[PDB]
């Protein structure tokens, strides 16, 4: 979950424009398949990649940039 | 499970060594061969064609 | 004498960049807080149970020092004080103390219920009914004890506080 | 302070408005009041701030500090002190400050101009404004704050700002608006008590020739807060002072000793001697080079004026209250700054009087 | 103009080296903090500074910046001199030791037969920069970490001198060069390995690090002499230390890895081979090799450092002083009287070629 | 003269150090490891159907 | 030690009530009897060792104890200050698939004890710090009342389990 | 069935009594082997 293989393989499905935000807020590459949106407009994804830990299998893509709460 | 995260850093202080001895090894010894080219700065800027 | 005085400009936290000399203000602002923000070390003021989730922040689960807190054990060398415990009236005036000696810029978190009103031991005897009674607090966490993430959003709140300060772009416009 | 700030729990105001006290006067008493103290976040402010709220008195500081009012809310219980972001060229703000308020007061002044306020339009057009928007308010009573030298005929700027600025109080809010002018305060931190502990103190003869009658800033915050509470109090004007006369040159050598500090004072700086054109000069470049309020022109010509004294005007035995001496209190502000420790009483405070003067 | 400016560069360039010569070394120590919380982060399975700058690059920045804009605490306000001094006298003996460390063949600022002197004089200068600070306090914790401090710096600074002395006795040479290029034909970590661990183990102390922390312990003695320290002064002050780790572990490089020498030859020629000797480009790279080489090394050690922090417990000081003079000195003499004769056994009595 | 180990076994552990270089080796394994940090508030840890919060 | 605490509680005012938890009650109180008996040397010997220099066995340590502290949560909703234990047996009922995750939680730690005793047991500089310091007698320990592991180690084979 | 149960056969044994087999060479190899080192050490020091 930490070699730099499943950074790359991340970088490559999300493309530049939505790894380089997640390079922005979320300071990891992940990329999983998309589930649903909220009121708000937040996006939240599952992961299947095999080597995710424990408690990261899920998250949050929030609508902001610069700031996240 | 090599984190490449956590060599970041080092690869960073790699570049600072590099850094400082890319150019120490190449101006000074530049800045010497240039001055043993001849006695006037005419002659130490240009290369003559032949 | 004489003095225009207008009524429409806008107050500092309102006021739109108009001028070259707003943004070079704001860029040493923002320049400024981002450190601030960024290199935020706190103060190991741990009193009660409050600070057992307090070290449950540095675990490796939450790491607060992935996002650059190192708590500290000195006033000298920390601008953040937690106070993460009961209060009572026998510390009151040691955490007075240790208040004064922080260095500016400096904010206090306050952290469950007992720091916050009392918590259980409201109707104590040797309990001081809020920290609030002692040092300014800047924002309050609640719970019994507020779960880590409890505190870890407390502290990204007052992070986006501290970024939104104009400690320099105040002296160019409100001064 | 005491144990209760008034003399009765029913007070009714110029605007037909009944304020019910409840309690003992404690944190979790009230007195039915709301004030406004402008410029709360100043010197000043922060004693009469306290001295409000640790009674329950509702408070709105209108601020543009965001950090320097943080400290005033440990003054009040929850609810009590209130902030308002404003700022003196935003009417609205002002208009929010006094909305709800049953007292105005105005501390807001100043001795030296910026880039963005000169001394007319902070000691004149701030204090006007809110009087006619307090007016307009429906508060029931206005107390303002000016110097000890209101006189619109002074060449010096700060008493000609000062001055000037009484009449456009009574002039826009009429003739209730009391009007304190206080002596040179000193306390804690005190902008008087400091440059007479300044080390570096550059044309410290130029300067501290100047004299004056020191008053205690804790004793001007419990005037004030003897003159709100009591309504026969308005349209009086108030000359608050010390009976005992002394001179920054007296005080900035009775200091010295205190400070315990041969060769040194010399060689340190202490004394820095300065021909006035050059000192003139010195504090005209620094008005456009130093982004600090630097000792400015102005502030060097009230070095030439001493303290007058209106006495037309009331003093502290019209509040029953005894003034405090500068004798039993010199010493208790410059222990931040100071075996045995050497601990001066009022007597040993006299007689380092005497010592200065004996040549 | 051309002619006129060109001339402006060679009255300027010798002060561009030394800019890019001190930028070099305050990278490797600016982001040598970063690298000992990202590595003992991941050795506690934490992840370390990955929230400053991406993957927390622009970590050192917002630590140096943030202390730089508190405010400077000082006893009286016109006390700058008191707080100041202390860390000022370290940094400069750490930056100033930097001058002989070379990054190639004669790539050195000082180059002198008395290299290795000026070398043990100038840390020497750093150690009363340190005991210093606390001595102008009256803090309890401060004040005390100087008594202890003296003596842990005192006693380790023997055994340190001792062994760089054996080193520069094997080559009968006091300069940091000749030492390296002496290290062609083997590394003298094999035949001193003992002398590694203790040139190690010394040099832990005498930057104060742990196991041998009881200077500065948190647990002890709060932050040692920095209880007192803020802003500017503990930035300096803790510059000083990472000054001396980025030193201290590329010592251990020059003095028993070969220092700027290649890991392998064959590679090394290889490379080279690429690029005309008659063209700037190759002494660049060259340059970027021979300071690779010693950065691998160094870094290494660098590593070490933190490494050891993240697997030792701290050693308690009465128990570290006797350490050095009943263990390590008795040893450190017995080589220094073993080498000189092993190698009179065999005729090889060095010389300076 | 009842310890199993020859003086030299003893001092060979001794001065070099055995269980040190161990318990280097042991915390360089946790280095190749998985960590165990979660990204929040990108992420959150489990909760319960029976936990507590606001009211 | 939360659970623990609040089990003495229950023990008095049930030994008042003339009370006695059922079967499955006791069992449960045993079961996290003993977690929390985890949870407290977790927080006891590692912070012990933090103070003495080792700060990496706090930290492998404390990630047991965020997976301990799941199950303080997941049967009476509060991390650590779970009201669980009350006098007459505990509030609710386990919830379904916590026995199989205190299980696969248990086969995989006896491999971070072993991991902590690796940078302590042996280490030289641990034992230096230890062996000798603040030794107490057996006529010492029961004078002043000591109790727990602060008798045993002088000797006395007394246990109130 | 409606409550959480252990299974009917149990959970099998776990880990629990002390597992730290020692590592590496005799420390007589050790020596054997800091003695080569500083003999072929200063085998090549003094070719030198
Ligand atoms: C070293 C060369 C290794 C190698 O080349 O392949 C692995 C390595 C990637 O490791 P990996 O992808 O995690 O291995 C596949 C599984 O994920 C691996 O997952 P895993 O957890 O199953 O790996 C198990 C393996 C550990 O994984 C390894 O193979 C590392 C062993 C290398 C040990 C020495 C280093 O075994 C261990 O855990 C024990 C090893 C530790 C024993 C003590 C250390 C020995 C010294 O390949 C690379 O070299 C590329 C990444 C390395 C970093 C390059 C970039 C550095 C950052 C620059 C900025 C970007
Ligand atoms: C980089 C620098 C160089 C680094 C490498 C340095 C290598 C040199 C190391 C110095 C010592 C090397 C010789 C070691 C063998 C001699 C010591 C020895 O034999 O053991 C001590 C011996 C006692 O015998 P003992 O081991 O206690 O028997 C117990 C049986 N259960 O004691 C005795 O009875 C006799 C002792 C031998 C007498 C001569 C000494
Ligand atoms: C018993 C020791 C035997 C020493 C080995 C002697 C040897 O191998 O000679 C090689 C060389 C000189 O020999 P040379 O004249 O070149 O003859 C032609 C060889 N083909 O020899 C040399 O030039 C230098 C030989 C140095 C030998 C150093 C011996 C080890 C150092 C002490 C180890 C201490 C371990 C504790
Ligand atoms: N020893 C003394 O202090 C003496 C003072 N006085 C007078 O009393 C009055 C109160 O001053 P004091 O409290 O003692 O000390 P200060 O000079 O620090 O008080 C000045 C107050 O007025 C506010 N102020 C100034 N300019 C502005 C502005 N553009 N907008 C909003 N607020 C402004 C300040 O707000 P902020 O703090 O946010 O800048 C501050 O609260 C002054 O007029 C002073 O001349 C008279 C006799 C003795
Ligand atoms: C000698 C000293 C050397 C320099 C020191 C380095 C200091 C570190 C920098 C701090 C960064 C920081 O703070 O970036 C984040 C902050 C805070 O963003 P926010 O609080 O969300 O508000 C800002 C966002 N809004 C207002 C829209 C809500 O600004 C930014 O988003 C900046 C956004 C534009 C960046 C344009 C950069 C242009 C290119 C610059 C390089 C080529
Ligand atoms: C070396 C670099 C030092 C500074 C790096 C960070 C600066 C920063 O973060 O500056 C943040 C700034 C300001 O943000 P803004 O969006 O203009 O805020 C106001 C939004 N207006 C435009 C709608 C009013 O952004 C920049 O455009 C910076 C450009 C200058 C560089
Ligand atoms: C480097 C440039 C230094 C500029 C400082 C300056 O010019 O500062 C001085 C002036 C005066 O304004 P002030 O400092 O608020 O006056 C208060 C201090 N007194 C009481 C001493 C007067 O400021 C300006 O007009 C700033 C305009 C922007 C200048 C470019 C930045
Ligand atoms: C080192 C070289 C790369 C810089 C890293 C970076 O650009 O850092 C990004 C900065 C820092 O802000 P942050 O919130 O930590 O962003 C990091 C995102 N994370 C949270 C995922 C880690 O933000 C910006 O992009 C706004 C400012 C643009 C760059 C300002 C230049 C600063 C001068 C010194 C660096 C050139
Ligand atoms: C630990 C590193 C020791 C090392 O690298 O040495 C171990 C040995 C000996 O090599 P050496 O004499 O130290 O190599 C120095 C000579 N060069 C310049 C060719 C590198 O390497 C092998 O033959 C494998
Ligand atoms: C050789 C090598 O890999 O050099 C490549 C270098 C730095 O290598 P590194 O792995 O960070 O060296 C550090 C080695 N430690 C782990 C011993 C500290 O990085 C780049 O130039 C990209
Ligand atoms: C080779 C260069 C690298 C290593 C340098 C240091 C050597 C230390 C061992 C010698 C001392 C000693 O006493 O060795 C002997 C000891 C203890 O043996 P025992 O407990 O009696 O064994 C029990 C009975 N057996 C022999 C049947 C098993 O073995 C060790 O603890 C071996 C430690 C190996 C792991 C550490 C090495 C990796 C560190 C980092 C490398 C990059
Ligand atoms: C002849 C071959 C020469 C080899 C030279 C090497 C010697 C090294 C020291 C051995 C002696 C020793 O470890 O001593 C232990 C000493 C003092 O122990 P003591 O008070 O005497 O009690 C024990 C002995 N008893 C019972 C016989 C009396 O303290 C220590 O724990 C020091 C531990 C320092 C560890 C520092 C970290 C290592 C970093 C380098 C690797 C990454
Ligand atoms: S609020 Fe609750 S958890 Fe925090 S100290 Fe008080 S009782 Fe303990």
């Amino acid at each position: 979950s930490s070699s730099i293989q499943r950074t790359l393989r991340n970088l490559w499905k999300n493309g530049f424009k939505k790894s380089f935000k997640q390079l922005q807020g979320y300071n990891d590459i992940k990329s999983g398949r998309l589930v649903g949106t909220d009121s708000f407009g937040n996006k939240f994804y599952e992961v299947d990649d095999p080597v995710e830990i424990h408690m990261r299998t899920r998250f949050v893509e929030y609508t902001g940039f610069w700031r996240q709460d | 499970m090599i984190p490449f995260e956590a060599l970041i850093p080092y690869a960073i202080m790699f570049a600072g060594f590099c850094l400082g001895g890319g150019v120490m090894n190449s101006a000074i010894t530049a800045d010497i061969t240039k001055r043993a080219r001849g006695p006037n700065q005419e002659i130490k800027r240009n290369v003559g064609e032949d | 004498y004489s003095s225009d005085l207008p009524t429409d400009i806008p107050v500092l936290s309102k006021r739109p960049h108009t001028n070259l000399l707003d943004y070079t203000f704001t860029t040493f602002d923002k320049m400024k807080n981002w450190a601030r923000k960024s290199s935020f070390w706190p103060m190991t003021f741990g009193l009660a149970c409050c600070a057992v989730e307090m070290m449950h922040v540095s675990a490796p689960r939450y790491d607060q020092d992935r996002l650059g807190i190192i708590f500290r054990a000195s006033p000298r060398q920390s601008d953040i004080m937690i106070v993460a415990g009961t209060v009572t009236n026998k510390m009151a005036p040691a955490l007075r103390q240790v208040y004064d000696q922080m260095p500016y810029p400096r904010w206090v978190i306050s952290m469950g219920s007992c720091a916050n009103g009392g918590g259980y031991y409201h109707y104590s005897y040797s309990v001081v009914r809020g920290v609030d009674r002692i040092v300014p607090v800047d924002i309050y966490v609640p719970g019994c004890p507020p779960t880590s993430e409890a505190l870890m959003y407390g502290v990204f709140q007052l992070q986006k506080k501290m970024m939104d300060g104009q400690t320099h772009r105040m002296w160019y416009r409100s001064y | 302070v005491s144990t209760f700030p008034l003399k009765s729990d029913i007070n009714i105001t110029k605007s037909g408005k009944t304020l019910l006290s409840v309690g003992q006067g404690g944190r979790s008493s009230r007195t039915g009041f709301t004030a406004t103290v402008f410029g709360g976040t100043g010197f000043l402010g922060r004693v009469v701030v306290s001295k409000l709220a640790k009674h329950g008195t509702n408070v709105v500081v209108p601020f543009r500090n965001d950090r320097a009012r943080r400290q005033l809310k440990v003054n009040g219980d929850l609810g009590v002190v209130n902030f308002v972001e404003f700022d003196i060229r935003n009417l609205k703000s002002i208009e929010d400050s006094v909305k709800y308020s049953d007292i105005v007061i105005n501390l807001i002044g100043t001795e030296h101009f910026s880039k963005n306020f000169s001394i007319e339009d902070v000691n004149i057009g701030a204090a006007e404004r809110i009087a006619k928007a307090a007016k307009e308010a429906g508060v029931s009573r206005l107390i303002h704050v000016s110097s000890y030298n209101a006189n619109p005929s002074s060449s010096s700027d700060f008493y000609a700002t000062k001055g000037i600025g009484e009449q456009v109080v009574r002039d826009n809010f009429g003739p209730d608006a009391t009007i304190v002018r206080p002596a040179p305060m000193y306390f804690r931190n005190s902008p008087f008590l400091n440059e007479l502990l300044q080390i570096k103190a550059l044309g410290g003869n130029v300067i501290f020739k100047k004299e004056v009658y020191p008053v205690h800033a804790l004793q001007v915050g419990e005037a004030i807060e003897r003159i709100a509470f009591d309504d026969a109090t308005a349209g009086q004007t108030y000359e608050l002072f010390g009976k005992e006369r002394y001179s920054k040159k007296e005080l900035r050598e009775m200091i010295k000793h205190i400070i315990h500090i041969g060769y040194y004072p010399y060689s340190a700086g202490f004394y820095l001697p300065a021909p006035e054109p050059f000192l003139y000069a010195f504090a005209l470049i620094r008005q456009y080079i130093s982004s600090q309020p630097r000792f400015n022109v102005d502030q060097l010509k009230r070095s030439h004026i001493n303290q007058e004294i209106d006495q037309s005007a009331k003093t502290f035995t019209d509040l029953g209250m005894v003034p405090d001496e500068l004798s039993e209190y010199l010493y208790r502000y410059v222990k931040p700054h100071i075996q045995n420790r050497t601990v001066y009483s009022k007597e040993d405070i006299e007689k380092l009087r005497d010592y200065v003067n004996t040549p | 103009m051309l002619n006129n400016l060109f001339d402006f560069i060679e009255y300027i360039e010798y002060w561009l080296i030394i800019v890019a010569f001190v930028a070099s070394v305050l990278i490797v120590v600016a982001y040598l903090t970063v690298a000992e919380r990202k590595t003992m982060g991941y050795m506690q399975r934490r992840l370390g500074p990955n929230a400053v700058g991406y993957y927390g690059v622009l970590m050192a920045v917002a630590d140096a910046l943030k202390l730089l804009s508190k405010e400077i605490v000082l006893p009286h306000n016109g006390d700058i001199i008191y707080v100041m001094s202390g860390p000022l006298i370290s940094l400069f003996s750490v930056l100033l030791s930097w001058a002989v460390i070379p990054f190639g063949p004669g790539l050195s600022l000082l180059d002198s037969e008395y290299s290795i002197i000026y070398l043990l004089a100038s840390g020497s200068i750093g150690v009363f920069g340190t005991v210093i600070v606390g001595w102008m306090s009256n803090s309890k914790y401060t004040v005390l970490a100087t008594v202890r401090t003296t003596a842990q710096l005192i006693s380790y600074e023997l055994v340190l001198t001792t062994v760089v002395f054996i080193i520069a006795l094997i080559v009968s040479s006091l300069n940091i060069n000749v030492i390296i290029e002496s290290q062609y034909n083997i590394w003298y970590i094999i035949p001193f390995f003992p002398l590694c661990l203790i040139f190690f183990i010394s040099a832990l102390a005498e930057t104060a690090r742990p196991p041998f922390d009881n200077v500065e312990a948190e647990s002890e003695l709060v932050s040692g002499h920095m209880t007192e320290l803020s802003a500017s002064p503990f930035v300096i002050f803790f510059l000083s230390e990472y000054c001396s780790m980025v030193l201290m572990s590329t010592l251990t490089a020059i003095f028993f890895f070969g220092g700027y020498l290649p890991f392998s030859n064959t590679i090394h020629h290889l490379i080279l081979n690429l690029f005309d000797q008659h063209s700037i480009y190759y002494f660049i790279i060259e340059g970027i090799l021979l300071s690779g080489y010693l950065a691998i090394k160094a870094n290494f050690f660098m590593f070490s450092f933190v490494w050891i922090r993240a697997a030792a417990p701290r050693l308690r000081y009465d128990l570290l002083i006797l350490f050095c003079w009943y263990v390590l000195l008795p040893i450190v003499f017995a080589i220094v009287v073993f080498a000189p004769g092993i190698l009179y056994c065999f005729d090889a009595l060095p010389v300076i070629i | 003269e009842e310890s199993s180990e020859s003086a030299l076994s003893k001092a060979t552990k001794w001065y070099l150090l055995s269980e040190i270089f161990r318990g280097l080796y042991i915390t360089l394994e946790m280095y190749f490891r998985a960590p165990y940090t979660i990204y929040y508030p990108f992420e959150k840890g489990p909760v319960s159907p029976r936990f507590r919060g606001e009211h | 030690s939360m659970m623990t605490n609040e089990q003495v509680f229950s023990l008095a005012v049930e030994k008042l009530l003339n009370l006695e938890v059922p079967e499955r009650g006791q069992y449960i109180r045993t079961l996290f009897g003993e977690i929390t008996r985890v949870l407290n040397h977790l927080m006891s010997v590692l912070s012990h060792a933090m103070d003495v220099g080792a700060l990496t066995p706090f930290l492998w340590g404390f990630e047991e104890r965020e997976k301990l502290m799941e199950f303080y949560e997941r049967v009476s909703g509060a991390r650590l200050h779970s009201a669980y234990v009350r006098p007459g047996g505990v509030s609710q009922d386990l919830p379904a698939g916590l026995l199989d995750d205190i299980y696969m939680w248990a086969t995989q730690f006896g491999d971070r004890l072993d991991e902590t005793e690796e940078l302590l047991t042996d280490s030289r500089i641990w034992k230096q710090r230890t062996i000798g310091i603040g030794e107490v007698t057996a006529e010492d320990a029961l004078n002043y009342g000591l109790s727990g592991v602060m008798l045993r180690g002088s000797g006395v084979p007394f246990d109130i389990r | 069935a409606t409550q959480d149960l252990p299974p009917i056969s149990g959970y099998a044994p776990i880990q629990w009594k002390r597992n730290l087999p020692s590592r590496g060479f005799r420390p007589v190899i050790w020596f054997l082997g800091l003695c080569t080192a500083t003999g072929y050490g200063f085998y090549q020091i003094s070719l030198a």
